[PDB]
Order: structure tokens, then C-alpha cells, then sequence
């Protein structure tokens, strides 16, 4: 599958529903589906063909969520840049990329490299709405991570058997925030998971989201948010009755200590709290920990049982399956997998393994230890190095 | 050691029916699906085999 189809789901079932809410503008899903048809239409005119790269440069704003999609719509891949990075990190990407083209704000304007064809996301142009559609073998992303910024190329089955797995359990009245970097695929739960649930995507106002942007966002009517895990921490020490009107937390990333969660749990009896582990290459996260209304974390937070779809294997030097309580090499299988790194054959294929347990499958060697509970969880053991 | 990781290892090249390519230790048995191409050979002469054959990360399966 690929989100547009799963979009596209929900602008049948309810087009008059909102979608996109930013500060003074709120997009229904019909109107979403119409912008992103007219900004498709313009990249189709200017010559923009099946599998190109297209770099965006915009702040958080409903006109972010229109160009990511109509990239898709155009058989396009989208490769999101920072607005805050600096210019070579930028020149870096764009470049390394093989996008060709760039859509900006005026706002942004003057962070486009020289050489690189500037898209105003604001200008009228002459051409028709038209979408060539997404494929899901096609490429739907380059994002990058770190020495140097790798870019992981993920296609559009994999991001949509994440925004599409009934474990978010995200539904049409869920309204999510958004702040987080959409350069990061935290973006991904963000945006378009609520998106293909029939839910709202509540654009934050500028600026971190601290404990009392967040009190506000959740009187405004949020009811689910991700924080990394230095916001999660800081929020849970200093002010954990922030999180009290949420129907669920979520968290990830860097470590989290047990503490913060338990703190947070006795604040907010009725908040779930949600536990993401998983690299950029697996697409958001691979396993989570979900900690029930009224329930209590033990000691240690599990990064917790595959997602949905996935695999995971936990192996010795040998390759060999390890038993309960032994740590070994985690290595991430099923849904979810990127198809390697732009530009690295070599990397991919030494990150992107064949995988014992499925017959020419591949799995991602993760670089972290862990090891299995008895009853089919895993706990973090540290990096490998 | 991870056995992926060792430089002083020794590898195979393996590929899929989906021309996607991967090292292998070549101490364990290669997966069902999979196919040796190269080795036993030193893991950057490996990495140097995928680097100059593995030339589109496409599926063959997208490509047709």
C-alpha cells in the first residue's frame, strides 16, 4: 500500500472532517486533497517524472503538509531539509540527494543552494491538477542521518505498513501535535498516521514545545503527542501533571529511564504512555512498550515487542538465536525496512543483511544489544561498541 | 566481536531475487533464497565487489 491510498480512504469516508489545523487556518480532508492536487499539478508541469527527488525547505505549517503530499502525487520522493540547518549541512543534502528541484516559502527562500530550482509553495502557476499516484515499490523519502549524513531511502510500503498499523490505534477523533522536525521521522507519526486514521494534524505554534505549550495544546483539544526523550524527562521531573488530558504520550529516541515513566503514571492515572525504539532504517520504530492507564512500569523500561508486521531477532556472534535473559545482536526483520542507503551499495549491504528466519529477506543489523524476558519482550543492553 | 563488523573476518557476497546484495560471515550457512556470488574474500575486498556490481538499489522486481 502507500499513505496516499490510505488517504485516500479517509477523504471518501469523511471530506468535510478536518485534517490540518494551524494556527488561523484549519484544512478539511477534501481541501487537503485539493492544494496537494493543484502543487502535484505544478511539479508535473515543470517536468518532474516518477521516482525524482524533491528537497523541501518550510517551517511547520499546513502548506508543509500540502507539498509533502503532492511530491507523492507525483510519483515523486519528498527529501526534507531543516530550515535551521546550516547552509552547507543544506548544500550537503540537496546534492547528495539527487534532488533537482526544492520547494520553499518566501520565508525560506534564500536557504535554496544556488543551481537548485526554487518551487514557492505560495505562487500561483498556470498548470492543472494532475497526479501521476504514488506506487508503493516507488521511493517515498530520503531522510538523513549520522560522521557524515547518510541518506536512508525508504519506500512507500514501508512508510505506509507504519502510518498504517492498527497498533497506533489513532481514530478520528484523535488530534496529534506536530513539532517535531518533519527531517526526522518522528514527522511520520506525527503527520501522517492521523492522516490515514481520519484524525486532525494540530500544527504547533513556533518554538519548543515546553510543558506549557503543551498544558495549552491539550486544552485546545490534543489529545495525543511525541516528545524526544530529553523533552519527556525534563517535562516528567519538573511538571509530569502537564501530560493529564492526553489519551496517550509517546516517547523515544535516547535513553528513558523507568523513573521519568513512573513519575508520569502517578501524575496521570488515565494517560497511556507509549515507549518507541527504532532507527530511521525500520521507519520510526520497530517495538514499543505500551504502559496501560493505571498501571504501574517495574524497574526497567522495555523498548518492548515488535510492531505489527515486524520481526525481531536477538543473536549470537554465531547467528544463533539467543534464549531469554542472554544478550546478543538485535537485528530488526519484517515491515518497515528501508531500501538502503542513497548512493552507499556498500553500506546498505553490509547494514542490510540476509535474514535466517525468512527465505530472501533482509534484516537491519541495529548495532544495539539487547535481550528477550521470558515473555517475548526485549530489553535495551547498550551499543555493540 | 559482531561477526559483521570484523574487519578481519571473512565474507561472502551474497545476492537475492531481488538483485538486492548483503554480506555474509562466511562461517554460517547462507539463508534459503540467498545465493554466494563472492568470497571467502576480506571484508572491505567484499564490500569492494558490492560497491562495483550492486549498481541500482532498486528492486529487479520495480525495475519490471
Amino acid at each position: 500500500s502507500t499513505v496516499p491510498e490510505l488517504l485516500a480512504r479517509q477523504v471518501t469516508r469523511a471530506p468535510d472532517a478536518v485534517a490540518v489545523v494551524d494556527r488561523d487556518r484549519v484544512l478539511t480532508y477534501r481541501e487537503l486533497d485539493e492544494l496537494a492536487g493543484r502543487l502535484s499539478g505544478r511539479l508535473i508541469g515543470r517536468g518532474v517524472r516518477r521516482g525524482d527527488r524533491v528537497a523541501v525547505l518550510l517551517d511547520r505549517s499546513a502548506d508543509l503538509v500540502v507539498t509533502l503530499l503532492a511530491i507523492w502525487k507525483a510519483g515523486a520522493a519528498y527529501v526534507p531539509v531543516d530550515a535551521g540547518y546550516p547552509a552547507p549541512r543544506v548544500a550537503f543534502m540537496v546534492a547528495d540527494s539527487g534532488a533537482s528541484r526544492m520547494v520553499c516559502s518566501a520565508a525560506t527562500r534564500d536557504g535554496v543552494p544556488e543551481g537548485i530550482e526554487a518551487i514557492v509553495v505560495t505562487d500561483e502557476e498556470a498548470f492543472e491538477a494532475s497526479a501521476a499516484g504514488a506506487r508503493p515499490g516507488d521511493l517515498a523519502y530520503v531522510m538523513y542521518t549520522s560522521g557524515i549524513p547518510k541518506g536512508v531511502a525508504v519506500p512507500h510500503r514501508s512508510v505506509a505498513e507504519l502510518a498504517g498499523n492498527p497498533g497506533w490505534a489513532v481514530e478520528p477523533g484523535d488530534a496529534v501535535l506536530m513539532h517535531a522536525p518533519y527531517a526526522f521521522d518522528a514527522s511520520l507519526f506525527e503527520i501522517w498516521v492521523p492522516l490515514v486514521s481520519g484524525g486532525r494534524v494540530v500544527i504547533a505554534e513556533p518554538g519548543p514545545v515546553d510543558a506549557r505549550r503543551l498544558r495549552e495544546a491539550i486544552s485546545s483539544g490534543v489529545t495525543r503527542a511525541y516528545l524526544t526523550a530529553g523533552s519527556f524527562r525534563a517535562v516528567a521531573e519538573e511538571s509530569p501533571e502537564s501530560f493529564a488530558g492526553l489519551r496517550e504520550v509517546l516517547t523515544g529516541g535516547d535513553v528513558v529511564p523507568a523513573h521519568a515513566v513512573a513519575r508520569v503514571r502517578s501524575a496521570c492515572p488515565r494517560v497511556r504512555i507509549r515507549h518507541l525504539y527504532g532507527p530511521t532504517e525500520t521507519t520510526v520504530c520497530a517495538t514499543w512498550h505500551l504502559l496501560e492507564p493505571g498501571d504501574e512500569i517495574g524497574p526497567v523500561l522495555p523498548i518492548g515487542r515488535p510492531l505489527p508486521g515486524r520481526r525481531a531477532q536477538v543473536l549470537d556472534a554465531s547467528l544463533r538465536a539467543v534464549a531469554p535473559g542472554v544478550i546478543g545482536d538485535l537485528y530488526l526483520s519484517g515491515a518497515g525496512l528501508a531500501d538502503g542507503y542513497l548512493r552507499r551499495a556498500g553500506l546498505t549491504a553490509e547494514r542490510f543483511v540476509a535474514d535466517p528466519s525468512a527465505p530472501g529477506a533482509r534484516m537491519y543489523r541495529t548495532g544495539d544489544l539487547a535481550q528477550w524476558t521470558a515473555d517475548g519482550a526485549l530489553l535495551f543492553a547498550g551499543r555493540a561498541d | 566481536t559482531n561477526p559483521f563488523d570484523n574487519e578481519d573476518g571473512s565474507f561472502l557476497v551474497l545476492v537475492n531475487g531481488e538483485g538486492q546484495h548483503s554480506l555474509w560471515p562466511a562461517f554460517a550457512e547462507v539463508p534459503d533464497g540467498w545465493t554466494g556470488v563472492h568470497g571467502p574474500a576480506s571484508r572491505q575486498d567484499c564490500l569492494g565487489y558490492v560497491e562495483q556490481n550492486w549498481t541500482d538499489l532498486r528492486p529487479k522486481s520495480l525495475i519490471s
